[PDB]
Protein backbone atom coordinates (compact mmCIF):
# COMPACT_ATOMS: atom_id res chain seq x y z
CA UNK A 1 0.00 0.00 0.00
CA UNK A 2 3.14 2.10 -0.33
CA UNK A 3 4.23 4.66 -3.13
CA UNK A 4 7.11 5.95 -3.46
CA UNK A 5 6.02 9.32 -4.29
CA UNK A 6 2.93 8.80 -1.59
CA UNK A 7 0.00 6.45 -2.13
CA UNK A 8 -2.80 9.25 -2.15
CA UNK A 9 -6.00 6.52 -3.04
CA UNK A 10 -6.29 6.13 0.91
CA UNK A 11 -8.51 8.65 3.01
CA UNK A 12 -9.88 9.60 6.41
CA UNK A 13 -12.16 12.08 7.54
CA UNK A 14 -10.64 14.42 9.39
CA UNK A 15 -13.91 16.98 10.44
CA UNK A 16 -17.31 16.00 11.56
CA UNK A 17 -19.90 17.58 13.67
CA UNK A 18 -20.17 14.83 15.96
CA UNK A 19 -18.88 11.21 16.85
CA UNK A 20 -19.90 7.98 14.95
CA UNK A 21 -22.25 5.00 16.27
CA UNK A 22 -21.15 1.87 16.05
CA UNK A 23 -20.54 0.57 12.65
CA UNK A 24 -21.80 3.37 10.78
CA UNK A 25 -20.48 4.73 7.54
CA UNK A 26 -20.04 8.56 6.23
CA UNK A 27 -19.31 9.09 2.62
CA UNK A 28 -20.75 12.93 2.22
CA UNK A 29 -18.30 15.01 0.98
CA UNK A 30 -19.91 18.06 2.69
CA UNK A 31 -17.83 21.00 3.40
CA UNK A 32 -16.96 21.29 7.08
CA UNK A 33 -17.96 24.59 8.48
CA UNK A 34 -16.22 25.92 11.65
CA UNK A 35 -15.94 28.68 13.95
CA UNK A 36 -19.79 29.62 13.16
CA UNK A 37 -18.87 31.20 9.70
CA UNK A 38 -20.99 30.32 7.18
CA UNK A 39 -20.17 28.50 4.25
CA UNK A 40 -21.46 27.55 0.80
CA UNK A 41 -19.89 24.89 -0.13
CA UNK A 42 -16.18 26.70 -0.44
CA UNK A 43 -13.23 25.66 0.75
CA UNK A 44 -11.23 28.85 2.63
CA UNK A 45 -11.43 30.40 5.89
CA UNK A 46 -13.11 28.28 8.68
CA UNK A 47 -14.40 26.15 6.08
CA UNK A 48 -12.58 22.64 5.61
CA UNK A 49 -13.33 19.39 2.94
CA UNK B 1 -38.00 12.50 -14.11
CA UNK B 2 -41.19 13.19 -11.43
CA UNK B 3 -44.70 14.75 -10.90
CA UNK B 4 -45.85 16.72 -7.92
CA UNK B 5 -49.85 15.95 -7.23
CA UNK B 6 -51.91 18.70 -7.64
CA UNK B 7 -55.71 17.41 -6.49
CA UNK B 8 -55.64 16.46 -3.09
CA UNK B 9 -58.18 17.80 -0.89
CA UNK B 10 -57.10 19.24 1.83
CA UNK B 11 -58.17 17.11 5.68
CA UNK B 12 -56.80 16.46 8.82
CA UNK B 13 -55.14 13.07 10.38
CA UNK B 14 -56.72 10.62 11.88
CA UNK B 15 -55.42 9.51 15.26
CA UNK B 16 -56.61 5.65 16.86
CA UNK B 17 -55.80 2.88 19.56
CA UNK B 18 -52.85 0.39 18.98
CA UNK B 19 -54.22 -1.71 21.81
CA UNK B 20 -51.95 -4.65 22.21
CA UNK B 21 -50.34 -4.94 18.80
CA UNK B 22 -46.38 -4.58 18.01
CA UNK B 23 -45.12 -7.39 20.03
CA UNK B 24 -42.13 -9.84 18.21
CA UNK B 25 -40.12 -12.40 19.28
CA UNK B 26 -37.20 -11.24 21.00
CA UNK B 27 -35.13 -13.46 20.26
CA UNK B 28 -34.51 -16.89 17.81
CA UNK B 29 -35.41 -19.04 21.07
CA UNK B 30 -37.87 -21.78 20.99
CA UNK B 31 -39.58 -21.23 24.83
CA UNK B 32 -42.72 -23.13 25.73
CA UNK B 33 -44.75 -23.49 28.36
CA UNK B 34 -43.50 -20.31 30.29
CA UNK B 35 -43.80 -16.84 31.18
CA UNK B 36 -40.69 -14.96 29.93
CA UNK B 37 -39.54 -10.95 31.37
CA UNK B 38 -38.14 -9.39 28.51
CA UNK B 39 -36.98 -5.40 27.93
CA UNK B 40 -37.16 -4.00 24.50
CA UNK B 41 -38.34 -1.05 22.74
CA UNK B 42 -41.89 -1.87 21.73
CA UNK B 43 -44.85 -0.22 20.89
CA UNK B 44 -46.53 0.96 24.09
CA UNK B 45 -50.40 -0.87 24.67
CA UNK B 46 -52.89 1.16 24.23
CA UNK B 47 -50.43 4.04 22.58
CA UNK B 48 -51.78 7.12 20.02
CA UNK B 49 -51.23 5.71 16.55
CA UNK B 50 -51.28 7.93 13.61
CA UNK B 51 -53.85 6.95 10.69
CA UNK B 52 -52.90 7.70 7.18
CA UNK B 53 -55.08 7.13 4.47
CA UNK B 54 -55.48 6.56 0.21
CA UNK B 55 -58.37 7.10 -0.82
CA UNK B 56 -61.18 8.85 -3.45
CA UNK B 57 -64.30 9.50 -2.39
CA UNK B 58 -65.78 11.15 -5.64
CA UNK B 59 -68.60 14.09 -5.89
CA UNK B 60 -68.20 17.63 -5.87
CA UNK B 61 -67.20 17.49 -2.58
CA UNK B 62 -64.95 14.68 -3.08
CA UNK B 63 -61.99 13.67 -0.62
CA UNK B 64 -59.38 12.30 -2.41
CA UNK B 65 -56.23 11.89 -0.39
CA UNK B 66 -52.76 10.26 -1.06
CA UNK B 67 -51.04 10.27 1.78
CA UNK B 68 -47.30 10.13 1.91
CA UNK B 69 -45.72 12.54 4.40
CA UNK B 70 -42.41 12.23 5.55
CA UNK B 71 -42.78 11.26 9.14
CA UNK B 72 -39.94 10.88 12.04
CA UNK B 73 -38.69 7.62 12.87
CA UNK B 74 -37.04 8.24 16.64
CA UNK B 75 -36.31 5.33 18.41
CA UNK B 76 -38.06 2.70 15.70
CA UNK B 77 -41.37 2.77 13.73
CA UNK B 78 -44.24 0.31 14.37
CA UNK B 79 -45.93 0.47 10.96
CA UNK B 80 -48.88 -1.10 9.60
CA UNK B 81 -50.91 -1.41 6.97
CA UNK B 82 -54.22 -2.62 5.90
CA UNK B 83 -55.41 -3.01 2.09
CA UNK B 84 -57.34 -4.37 -0.86
CA UNK B 85 -55.00 -3.92 -3.55
CA UNK B 86 -51.85 -3.85 -3.14
CA UNK B 87 -51.51 -0.09 -2.72
CA UNK B 88 -48.99 0.78 0.11
CA UNK B 89 -45.55 -0.47 -0.99
CA UNK B 90 -42.31 0.15 0.43
CA UNK B 91 -40.40 2.76 2.20
CA UNK B 92 -37.36 5.46 2.27
CA UNK B 93 -35.56 5.53 5.51
CA UNK B 94 -32.44 8.19 5.65
CA UNK B 95 -31.60 11.43 7.45
CA UNK B 96 -32.23 14.05 4.71
CA UNK B 97 -33.48 12.01 2.33
CA UNK B 98 -31.51 13.89 -0.03
CA UNK B 99 -28.77 13.27 -2.78
CA UNK B 100 -26.35 14.82 0.16
CA UNK B 101 -26.47 11.57 2.65
CA UNK B 102 -26.62 7.88 1.98
CA UNK B 103 -30.37 6.21 2.32
CA UNK B 104 -32.34 3.12 2.08
CA UNK B 105 -34.88 2.68 -0.69
CA UNK B 106 -37.12 -0.50 0.08
CA UNK B 107 -39.62 -0.92 -2.70
CA UNK B 108 -42.21 -3.61 -3.40
CA UNK B 109 -42.25 -2.64 -7.60
CA UNK B 110 -44.31 -4.91 -9.73
CA UNK B 111 -42.17 -8.87 -10.21
CA UNK B 112 -39.48 -7.72 -7.16
CA UNK B 113 -38.27 -7.11 -4.34
CA UNK B 114 -35.31 -4.01 -4.49
CA UNK B 115 -33.31 -2.77 -1.29
CA UNK B 116 -30.84 -0.52 -2.27
CA UNK B 117 -28.51 1.91 0.00
CA UNK B 118 -27.28 5.43 -2.02
CA UNK B 119 -27.17 8.91 -2.21
CA UNK B 120 -30.22 8.99 -3.78
CA UNK B 121 -31.88 12.19 -5.35
CA UNK B 122 -35.86 11.74 -4.04
CA UNK B 123 -38.70 13.16 -5.47
CA UNK B 124 -40.81 15.94 -3.29
CA UNK B 125 -43.99 13.28 -3.89
CA UNK B 126 -42.95 10.43 -4.86
CA UNK B 127 -45.05 7.41 -6.17
CA UNK B 128 -45.37 4.26 -7.93
CA UNK B 129 -48.49 3.76 -10.45
CA UNK B 130 -50.58 1.37 -12.43
CA UNK B 131 -52.64 1.80 -15.31
CA UNK B 132 -55.56 0.32 -16.26
CA UNK B 133 -55.96 -0.22 -19.46
CA UNK B 134 -59.12 -0.08 -22.05
CA UNK B 135 -58.58 -2.93 -24.55
CA UNK B 136 -58.39 -6.16 -21.92
CA UNK B 137 -59.05 -6.28 -18.46
CA UNK B 138 -55.13 -5.96 -17.41
CA UNK B 139 -53.50 -3.83 -15.17
CA UNK B 140 -49.84 -3.04 -15.17
CA UNK B 141 -46.98 -1.33 -13.75
CA UNK B 142 -45.69 1.63 -15.23
CA UNK B 143 -44.94 4.23 -13.27
CA UNK B 144 -41.71 4.50 -10.69
CA UNK B 145 -41.11 7.68 -9.87
CA UNK B 146 -39.21 7.53 -6.44
CA UNK B 147 -35.95 9.02 -7.11
CA UNK B 148 -34.30 10.95 -10.19
CA UNK B 149 -30.92 9.99 -9.74
CA UNK B 150 -28.29 7.46 -7.58
CA UNK B 151 -24.64 7.00 -6.78
CA UNK B 152 -22.50 5.63 -3.97
CA UNK B 153 -24.71 2.84 -3.83
CA UNK B 154 -24.18 0.34 -1.44
CA UNK B 155 -25.74 -3.00 0.17
CA UNK B 156 -27.66 -3.79 -3.33
CA UNK B 157 -30.29 -6.73 -3.67
CA UNK B 158 -33.13 -7.80 -5.68
CA UNK B 159 -35.55 -10.66 -4.99
CA UNK B 160 -36.31 -13.37 -7.87
CA UNK B 161 -39.07 -12.47 -10.14
CA UNK B 162 -42.63 -12.97 -9.34
CA UNK B 163 -46.05 -11.87 -10.59
CA UNK B 164 -47.80 -9.07 -8.90
CA UNK B 165 -51.40 -9.02 -7.93
CA UNK B 166 -52.04 -5.28 -9.36
CA UNK B 167 -55.46 -5.74 -9.81
CA UNK B 168 -58.33 -3.21 -7.92
CA UNK B 169 -60.78 -4.97 -5.74
CA UNK B 170 -63.98 -3.76 -4.12
CA UNK B 171 -65.12 -4.57 -0.64
CA UNK B 172 -63.19 -4.45 3.09
CA UNK B 173 -59.95 -4.56 3.32
CA UNK B 174 -58.42 -8.35 3.24
CA UNK B 175 -54.64 -8.21 4.36
CA UNK B 176 -53.52 -6.71 7.37
CA UNK B 177 -49.77 -6.39 7.12
CA UNK B 178 -47.40 -5.39 10.48
CA UNK B 179 -44.04 -4.77 10.53
CA UNK B 180 -41.59 -3.28 12.96
CA UNK B 181 -38.30 -1.38 12.09
CA UNK B 182 -35.34 -0.83 14.16
CA UNK B 183 -31.74 1.26 13.44
CA UNK B 184 -29.58 -0.95 16.01
CA UNK B 185 -26.03 -0.84 15.98
CA UNK B 186 -25.47 -0.75 12.22
CA UNK B 187 -28.32 -3.07 11.35
CA UNK B 188 -31.79 -2.05 10.11
CA UNK B 189 -33.88 -4.70 11.56
CA UNK B 190 -37.15 -5.81 9.69
CA UNK B 191 -39.99 -7.27 11.85
CA UNK B 192 -43.22 -9.21 10.29
CA UNK B 193 -46.55 -11.14 9.89
CA UNK B 194 -49.24 -11.22 7.39
CA UNK B 195 -52.95 -11.65 9.08
CA UNK B 196 -56.12 -12.05 6.80
CA UNK B 197 -58.91 -9.37 7.89
CA UNK B 198 -62.29 -9.23 6.68
CA UNK B 199 -62.71 -5.54 8.52
CA UNK B 200 -63.45 -1.86 6.80
CA UNK B 201 -63.10 1.22 9.11
CA UNK B 202 -59.76 0.79 11.72
CA UNK B 203 -56.98 -1.30 12.83
CA UNK B 204 -58.31 -4.89 14.29
CA UNK B 205 -58.31 -5.72 18.05
CA UNK B 206 -56.57 -8.38 18.60
CA UNK B 207 -52.82 -10.37 19.52
CA UNK B 208 -50.22 -11.25 17.07
CA UNK B 209 -46.40 -11.44 17.75
CA UNK B 210 -44.24 -10.61 14.47
CA UNK B 211 -41.44 -12.83 13.22
CA UNK B 212 -37.93 -11.23 12.78
CA UNK B 213 -37.38 -11.96 8.75
CA UNK B 214 -34.45 -10.02 8.12
CA UNK B 215 -31.48 -8.18 9.69
CA UNK B 216 -30.17 -6.14 7.17
CA UNK B 217 -26.34 -5.31 7.42
CA UNK B 218 -26.33 -1.17 6.49
CA UNK B 219 -24.29 1.60 8.52
CA UNK B 220 -26.81 4.66 7.98
CA UNK B 221 -28.32 7.03 10.21
CA UNK B 222 -32.12 7.20 10.02
CA UNK B 223 -34.27 9.95 11.16
CA UNK B 224 -36.89 10.53 8.81
CA UNK B 225 -39.12 8.06 6.70
CA UNK B 226 -41.87 8.47 3.90
CA UNK B 227 -44.19 6.01 3.17
CA UNK B 228 -44.10 4.82 -0.67
CA UNK B 229 -48.01 4.56 -2.42
CA UNK B 230 -49.05 3.18 -5.46
CA UNK B 231 -51.65 5.34 -7.86
CA UNK B 232 -54.02 3.99 -10.00
CA UNK B 233 -54.79 5.84 -13.35
CA UNK B 234 -56.89 4.72 -16.27
CA UNK B 235 -58.40 6.01 -19.84
CA UNK B 236 -61.54 6.79 -17.64
CA UNK B 237 -59.37 9.66 -15.55
CA UNK B 238 -58.54 12.43 -17.43
CA UNK B 239 -55.76 15.07 -17.04
CA UNK B 240 -51.78 15.58 -16.64
CA UNK B 241 -49.67 13.85 -14.95
CA UNK B 242 -50.01 16.03 -11.88
CA UNK B 243 -54.06 15.49 -11.95
CA UNK B 244 -54.82 12.51 -14.19
CA UNK B 245 -55.13 10.30 -11.08
CA UNK B 246 -57.10 8.50 -8.82
CA UNK B 247 -56.11 7.04 -5.01
CA UNK B 248 -56.81 3.42 -4.40
CA UNK B 249 -58.42 2.12 -1.34
CA UNK B 250 -55.88 1.94 1.75
CA UNK B 251 -54.55 2.64 5.02
CA UNK B 252 -51.71 3.16 7.31
CA UNK B 253 -50.66 3.61 10.71
CA UNK B 254 -47.87 5.04 12.15
CA UNK B 255 -46.78 4.26 15.93
CA UNK B 256 -43.20 4.77 17.83
CA UNK B 257 -41.55 1.89 20.08
CA UNK B 258 -40.18 2.73 23.73
CA UNK B 259 -38.37 1.16 26.18
CA UNK B 260 -40.32 -1.35 28.20
CA UNK B 261 -40.69 -3.84 30.54
CA UNK B 262 -43.16 -7.00 29.20
CA UNK B 263 -43.92 -10.40 30.98
CA UNK B 264 -44.41 -12.59 27.34
CA UNK B 265 -46.66 -15.43 27.46
CA UNK B 266 -45.60 -18.68 25.04
CA UNK B 267 -47.61 -21.32 24.79
CA UNK B 268 -47.81 -25.26 24.31
CA UNK B 269 -46.30 -24.68 20.76
CA UNK B 270 -44.23 -21.54 21.81
CA UNK B 271 -46.09 -19.21 20.88
CA UNK B 272 -46.66 -15.75 21.87
CA UNK B 273 -49.90 -15.46 22.56
CA UNK B 274 -50.63 -13.12 25.33
CA UNK B 275 -48.20 -10.00 26.77
CA UNK B 276 -48.60 -7.28 29.95
CA UNK B 277 -47.17 -4.04 29.60
CA UNK B 278 -45.32 -3.40 32.73
CA UNK B 279 -45.84 0.44 32.39
CA UNK B 280 -49.50 0.57 31.22
CA UNK B 281 -50.12 1.16 34.93
CA UNK C 1 -20.92 -35.44 25.66
CA UNK C 2 -22.08 -33.84 23.15
CA UNK C 3 -21.07 -30.46 20.61
CA UNK C 4 -24.11 -29.11 18.19
CA UNK C 5 -22.39 -26.23 16.33
CA UNK C 6 -20.74 -25.14 19.44
CA UNK C 7 -22.77 -25.79 22.20
CA UNK C 8 -21.20 -28.48 24.40
CA UNK C 9 -22.72 -30.14 27.95
CA UNK C 10 -23.97 -33.55 28.88
CA UNK C 11 -26.91 -35.54 28.71
CA UNK C 12 -29.52 -37.84 27.32
CA UNK C 13 -30.60 -36.94 23.50
CA UNK C 14 -33.85 -38.53 23.09
CA UNK C 15 -36.43 -37.65 19.94
CA UNK C 16 -38.99 -34.26 20.81
CA UNK C 17 -42.56 -33.59 20.01
CA UNK C 18 -41.72 -29.83 19.97
CA UNK C 19 -41.74 -27.96 16.64
CA UNK C 20 -38.95 -24.95 16.37
CA UNK C 21 -39.86 -22.23 14.15
CA UNK C 22 -37.30 -22.28 10.90
CA UNK C 23 -35.21 -20.02 12.39
CA UNK C 24 -35.13 -21.27 15.72
CA UNK C 25 -31.72 -23.75 16.43
CA UNK C 26 -31.75 -24.34 20.38
CA UNK C 27 -34.40 -24.13 22.80
CA UNK C 28 -34.61 -22.86 26.74
CA UNK C 29 -36.26 -24.07 29.53
CA UNK C 30 -37.55 -22.18 32.57
CA UNK C 31 -34.11 -21.43 33.78
CA UNK C 32 -32.42 -20.64 30.69
CA UNK C 33 -31.15 -24.30 30.27
CA UNK C 34 -30.27 -25.56 26.81
CA UNK C 35 -33.22 -28.72 26.66
CA UNK C 36 -33.76 -29.20 23.17
CA UNK C 37 -31.49 -28.57 19.47
CA UNK C 38 -32.06 -29.16 16.36
CA UNK C 39 -29.94 -31.37 14.82
CA UNK C 40 -27.63 -29.64 11.95
CA UNK C 41 -28.10 -32.35 9.39
CA UNK C 42 -30.83 -33.98 9.60
CA UNK C 43 -33.55 -31.41 11.22
CA UNK C 44 -35.19 -33.25 13.90
CA UNK C 45 -35.69 -32.05 17.70
CA UNK C 46 -33.97 -33.64 20.37
CA UNK C 47 -34.80 -33.34 24.09
CA UNK C 48 -31.49 -33.33 26.10
CA UNK C 49 -32.08 -34.36 29.91
C1 LIG D 1 -29.46 -10.06 3.94
C2 LIG D 1 -30.37 -9.35 2.94
C3 LIG D 1 -31.77 -9.97 2.86
C4 LIG D 1 -32.39 -9.82 1.48
C5 LIG D 1 -33.82 -9.29 1.55
C6 LIG D 1 -34.83 -10.36 1.93
C7 LIG D 1 -36.26 -9.83 1.97
C8 LIG D 1 -36.37 -8.51 2.73
C9 LIG D 1 -37.69 -7.80 2.48
C10 LIG D 1 -38.41 -7.37 3.50
C11 LIG D 1 -39.73 -6.65 3.25
C12 LIG D 1 -39.90 -6.27 1.79
C13 LIG D 1 -40.77 -5.03 1.62
C14 LIG D 1 -42.26 -5.37 1.63
C15 LIG D 1 -43.07 -4.36 0.83
C16 LIG D 1 -44.20 -3.76 1.64
C17 LIG D 1 -45.55 -3.86 0.93
C18 LIG D 1 -45.77 -5.23 0.31
O1 LIG D 1 -46.57 -5.37 -0.55
O2 LIG D 1 -45.03 -6.32 0.76
C19 LIG D 1 -45.80 -7.40 1.19
C20 LIG D 1 -46.41 -8.08 -0.03
O3 LIG D 1 -45.43 -8.15 -1.03
C21 LIG D 1 -44.22 -8.71 -0.60
C22 LIG D 1 -44.16 -10.16 -1.06
O4 LIG D 1 -45.28 -10.82 -0.55
C23 LIG D 1 -46.43 -10.73 -1.35
C24 LIG D 1 -47.64 -10.79 -0.43
O5 LIG D 1 -48.75 -10.30 -1.12
C25 LIG D 1 -42.93 -10.93 -0.59
O6 LIG D 1 -41.85 -10.56 -1.21
C26 LIG D 1 -40.78 -11.19 -0.31
O7 LIG D 1 -39.55 -10.55 -0.47
C27 LIG D 1 -38.44 -11.35 -0.19
C28 LIG D 1 -38.52 -12.61 -1.04
O8 LIG D 1 -38.81 -12.25 -2.36
C29 LIG D 1 -41.34 -10.96 1.13
C30 LIG D 1 -42.61 -10.76 1.00
O9 LIG D 1 -42.94 -9.50 1.47
C31 LIG D 1 -42.81 -9.35 2.85
C32 LIG D 1 -43.51 -10.53 3.54
O10 LIG D 1 -42.59 -11.58 3.67
C1 LIG E 1 -28.24 11.58 12.62
O1 LIG E 1 -29.00 12.66 11.98
C2 LIG E 1 -29.40 13.76 12.89
C3 LIG E 1 -30.27 14.71 12.06
O2 LIG E 1 -29.55 15.35 11.01
C4 LIG E 1 -28.12 14.43 13.51
O3 LIG E 1 -28.53 15.42 14.49
C5 LIG E 1 -28.33 16.87 14.09
O4 LIG E 1 -26.92 17.26 14.11
C6 LIG E 1 -26.67 18.66 13.68
C7 LIG E 1 -25.16 18.88 13.68
O5 LIG E 1 -24.52 18.12 12.66
C8 LIG E 1 -27.45 19.64 14.64
O6 LIG E 1 -27.27 20.99 14.20
C9 LIG E 1 -28.97 19.27 14.62
O7 LIG E 1 -29.69 20.14 15.52
C10 LIG E 1 -29.17 17.78 15.07
N1 LIG E 1 -30.62 17.41 14.95
C11 LIG E 1 -31.27 16.67 15.87
C12 LIG E 1 -32.72 16.34 15.66
O8 LIG E 1 -30.70 16.25 16.89
C13 LIG E 1 -27.30 13.31 14.25
O9 LIG E 1 -26.09 13.89 14.79
C14 LIG E 1 -26.91 12.18 13.24
N2 LIG E 1 -26.17 11.08 13.91
C15 LIG E 1 -24.86 10.87 13.74
C16 LIG E 1 -24.17 9.74 14.45
O10 LIG E 1 -24.18 11.61 13.01
C1 LIG F 1 -42.37 20.12 -6.07
O1 LIG F 1 -42.45 21.35 -5.27
C2 LIG F 1 -41.17 21.72 -4.60
C3 LIG F 1 -41.45 22.94 -3.73
O2 LIG F 1 -42.36 22.64 -2.67
C4 LIG F 1 -40.05 21.96 -5.69
O3 LIG F 1 -38.79 22.15 -5.00
C5 LIG F 1 -38.11 23.49 -5.19
O4 LIG F 1 -37.48 23.61 -6.50
C6 LIG F 1 -36.82 24.93 -6.73
C7 LIG F 1 -36.26 24.91 -8.16
O5 LIG F 1 -35.29 23.88 -8.37
C8 LIG F 1 -35.71 25.16 -5.64
O6 LIG F 1 -35.12 26.46 -5.81
C9 LIG F 1 -36.37 25.08 -4.22
O7 LIG F 1 -35.35 25.25 -3.21
C10 LIG F 1 -37.05 23.68 -4.03
N1 LIG F 1 -37.74 23.63 -2.71
C11 LIG F 1 -37.61 22.63 -1.83
C12 LIG F 1 -38.36 22.67 -0.53
O8 LIG F 1 -36.87 21.65 -2.07
C13 LIG F 1 -39.92 20.66 -6.56
O9 LIG F 1 -38.96 20.87 -7.61
C14 LIG F 1 -41.29 20.29 -7.23
N2 LIG F 1 -41.13 19.00 -7.94
C15 LIG F 1 -41.78 18.68 -9.06
C16 LIG F 1 -41.55 17.33 -9.69
O10 LIG F 1 -42.56 19.48 -9.61
C1 LIG G 1 -53.11 11.83 19.97
O1 LIG G 1 -52.44 13.07 20.36
C2 LIG G 1 -53.04 14.30 19.77
C3 LIG G 1 -52.14 15.46 20.17
O2 LIG G 1 -50.81 15.30 19.68
C4 LIG G 1 -54.54 14.43 20.24
O3 LIG G 1 -55.15 15.54 19.54
C5 LIG G 1 -55.43 16.80 20.33
O4 LIG G 1 -56.64 16.68 21.14
C6 LIG G 1 -56.95 17.88 21.96
C7 LIG G 1 -58.20 17.56 22.78
O5 LIG G 1 -57.94 16.60 23.80
C8 LIG G 1 -57.14 19.12 21.01
O6 LIG G 1 -57.38 20.30 21.78
C9 LIG G 1 -55.84 19.31 20.15
O7 LIG G 1 -56.02 20.42 19.25
C10 LIG G 1 -55.55 18.01 19.31
N1 LIG G 1 -54.27 18.21 18.56
C11 LIG G 1 -53.92 17.57 17.42
C12 LIG G 1 -54.71 16.52 16.67
O8 LIG G 1 -52.82 17.89 16.97
C13 LIG G 1 -55.31 13.12 19.82
O9 LIG G 1 -56.67 13.19 20.28
C14 LIG G 1 -54.63 11.85 20.45
N2 LIG G 1 -55.30 10.63 19.91
C15 LIG G 1 -55.45 9.48 20.58
C16 LIG G 1 -56.10 8.30 19.91
O10 LIG G 1 -55.05 9.37 21.76
C1 LIG H 1 -38.76 -3.79 -10.61
O1 LIG H 1 -37.35 -3.54 -10.27
C2 LIG H 1 -36.40 -4.51 -10.90
C3 LIG H 1 -35.01 -4.23 -10.34
O2 LIG H 1 -34.55 -2.91 -10.63
C4 LIG H 1 -36.50 -4.40 -12.47
O3 LIG H 1 -35.66 -5.44 -13.06
C5 LIG H 1 -34.37 -4.96 -13.71
O4 LIG H 1 -34.61 -4.23 -14.96
C6 LIG H 1 -33.37 -3.70 -15.59
C7 LIG H 1 -33.80 -2.92 -16.84
O5 LIG H 1 -34.51 -1.73 -16.51
C8 LIG H 1 -32.40 -4.89 -15.92
O6 LIG H 1 -31.18 -4.39 -16.47
C9 LIG H 1 -32.10 -5.68 -14.60
O7 LIG H 1 -31.24 -6.80 -14.90
C10 LIG H 1 -33.44 -6.21 -13.97
N1 LIG H 1 -33.11 -6.91 -12.69
C11 LIG H 1 -33.65 -8.09 -12.33
C12 LIG H 1 -33.28 -8.75 -11.03
O8 LIG H 1 -34.48 -8.67 -13.05
C13 LIG H 1 -38.00 -4.67 -12.89
O9 LIG H 1 -38.13 -4.53 -14.31
C14 LIG H 1 -38.94 -3.63 -12.17
N2 LIG H 1 -40.39 -3.80 -12.46
C15 LIG H 1 -41.06 -3.09 -13.39
C16 LIG H 1 -42.53 -3.32 -13.59
O10 LIG H 1 -40.48 -2.24 -14.09
C1 LIG I 1 -53.94 -4.48 -23.04
O1 LIG I 1 -53.87 -3.56 -24.18
C2 LIG I 1 -52.71 -2.63 -24.15
C3 LIG I 1 -52.87 -1.71 -25.38
O2 LIG I 1 -54.07 -0.94 -25.33
C4 LIG I 1 -51.36 -3.44 -24.16
O3 LIG I 1 -50.28 -2.49 -23.90
C5 LIG I 1 -49.24 -2.30 -24.99
O4 LIG I 1 -48.24 -3.36 -25.00
C6 LIG I 1 -47.19 -3.21 -26.06
C7 LIG I 1 -46.27 -4.43 -25.97
O5 LIG I 1 -45.60 -4.52 -24.71
C8 LIG I 1 -46.44 -1.84 -25.87
O6 LIG I 1 -45.49 -1.65 -26.92
C9 LIG I 1 -47.48 -0.67 -25.89
O7 LIG I 1 -46.81 0.58 -25.67
C10 LIG I 1 -48.55 -0.89 -24.76
N1 LIG I 1 -49.59 0.18 -24.83
C11 LIG I 1 -49.87 1.01 -23.82
C12 LIG I 1 -50.95 2.05 -23.98
O8 LIG I 1 -49.26 0.95 -22.74
C13 LIG I 1 -51.38 -4.45 -22.95
O9 LIG I 1 -50.19 -5.26 -22.99
C14 LIG I 1 -52.64 -5.39 -23.06
N2 LIG I 1 -52.73 -6.35 -21.93
C15 LIG I 1 -52.38 -7.64 -22.04
C16 LIG I 1 -52.52 -8.57 -20.87
O10 LIG I 1 -51.95 -8.11 -23.11
C1 LIG J 1 -19.16 9.01 -4.80
O1 LIG J 1 -19.52 9.30 -6.19
C2 LIG J 1 -18.83 10.48 -6.77
C3 LIG J 1 -19.45 10.67 -8.18
O2 LIG J 1 -20.67 11.39 -8.14
C4 LIG J 1 -17.27 10.23 -6.79
O3 LIG J 1 -16.76 11.50 -7.34
C5 LIG J 1 -15.29 11.83 -7.43
O4 LIG J 1 -15.14 13.28 -7.62
C6 LIG J 1 -13.74 13.77 -7.62
C7 LIG J 1 -13.81 15.29 -7.75
O5 LIG J 1 -14.48 15.88 -6.63
C8 LIG J 1 -12.96 13.08 -8.80
O6 LIG J 1 -11.60 13.50 -8.79
C9 LIG J 1 -13.04 11.52 -8.61
O7 LIG J 1 -12.32 10.89 -9.69
C10 LIG J 1 -14.54 11.04 -8.59
N1 LIG J 1 -14.58 9.58 -8.30
C11 LIG J 1 -14.60 8.63 -9.24
C12 LIG J 1 -14.64 7.18 -8.83
O8 LIG J 1 -14.59 8.91 -10.45
C13 LIG J 1 -16.81 9.89 -5.31
O9 LIG J 1 -15.42 9.49 -5.31
C14 LIG J 1 -17.61 8.66 -4.75
N2 LIG J 1 -17.23 8.36 -3.33
C15 LIG J 1 -17.29 7.13 -2.79
C16 LIG J 1 -16.90 6.90 -1.35
O10 LIG J 1 -17.65 6.15 -3.45
C1 LIG K 1 -50.03 -27.23 18.65
O1 LIG K 1 -50.14 -27.80 17.30
C2 LIG K 1 -51.16 -28.88 17.17
C3 LIG K 1 -51.06 -29.44 15.75
O2 LIG K 1 -49.77 -29.95 15.46
C4 LIG K 1 -52.58 -28.30 17.53
O3 LIG K 1 -53.56 -29.38 17.54
C5 LIG K 1 -54.60 -29.35 16.44
O4 LIG K 1 -55.39 -28.12 16.44
C6 LIG K 1 -56.39 -28.05 15.33
C7 LIG K 1 -57.08 -26.69 15.42
O5 LIG K 1 -56.19 -25.63 15.07
C8 LIG K 1 -57.39 -29.26 15.47
O6 LIG K 1 -58.32 -29.25 14.38
C9 LIG K 1 -56.58 -30.61 15.45
O7 LIG K 1 -57.49 -31.71 15.61
C10 LIG K 1 -55.53 -30.62 16.62
N1 LIG K 1 -54.70 -31.85 16.54
C11 LIG K 1 -54.37 -32.60 17.61
C12 LIG K 1 -53.52 -33.83 17.43
O8 LIG K 1 -54.75 -32.30 18.75
C13 LIG K 1 -52.52 -27.71 18.98
O9 LIG K 1 -53.79 -27.12 19.33
C14 LIG K 1 -51.43 -26.59 19.07
N2 LIG K 1 -51.32 -26.12 20.47
C15 LIG K 1 -51.35 -24.83 20.82
C16 LIG K 1 -51.22 -24.45 22.27
O10 LIG K 1 -51.47 -23.93 19.98
C1 LIG L 1 -25.52 -33.65 4.17
O1 LIG L 1 -26.48 -32.56 4.39
C2 LIG L 1 -27.90 -32.92 4.12
C3 LIG L 1 -28.74 -31.66 4.38
O2 LIG L 1 -28.56 -31.11 5.69
C4 LIG L 1 -28.33 -34.11 5.05
O3 LIG L 1 -29.66 -34.51 4.74
C5 LIG L 1 -27.36 -35.32 4.83
O4 LIG L 1 -27.72 -36.40 5.72
C6 LIG L 1 -25.89 -34.86 5.14
N1 LIG L 1 -24.92 -35.95 4.94
C7 LIG L 1 -23.87 -36.74 5.16
C8 LIG L 1 -22.92 -36.58 6.33
O5 LIG L 1 -23.68 -37.65 4.34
Amino acid sequence: DSKVGGNYNYLYRLFRKSNLKPFERDISTEIYQAGSTPCNGVEGFNCYF
Amino acid sequence: QCVNLTTRTQLPPAYTNSFTRGVYYPDKVFRSSVLHSTQDLFLPFFSNVTWFHAIHVSGTNGTKRFDNPVLPFNDGVYFASTEKSNIIRGWIFGTTLDSKTQSLLIVNNATNVVIKVCEFQFCNDPFLGVYYHKNNKSWMESEFRVYSSANNCTFEYVSQPFLMDLEGKQGNFKNLREFVFKNIDGYFKIYSKHTPINLVRDLPQGFSALEPLVDLPIGINITRFQTLLALHRSYLTPGDSSSGWTAGAAAYYVGYLQPRTFLLKYNENGTITDAVDCALD
Amino acid sequence: NFNFNGLTGTGVLTESNKKFLPFQQFGRDIADTTDAVRDPQTLEILDIT
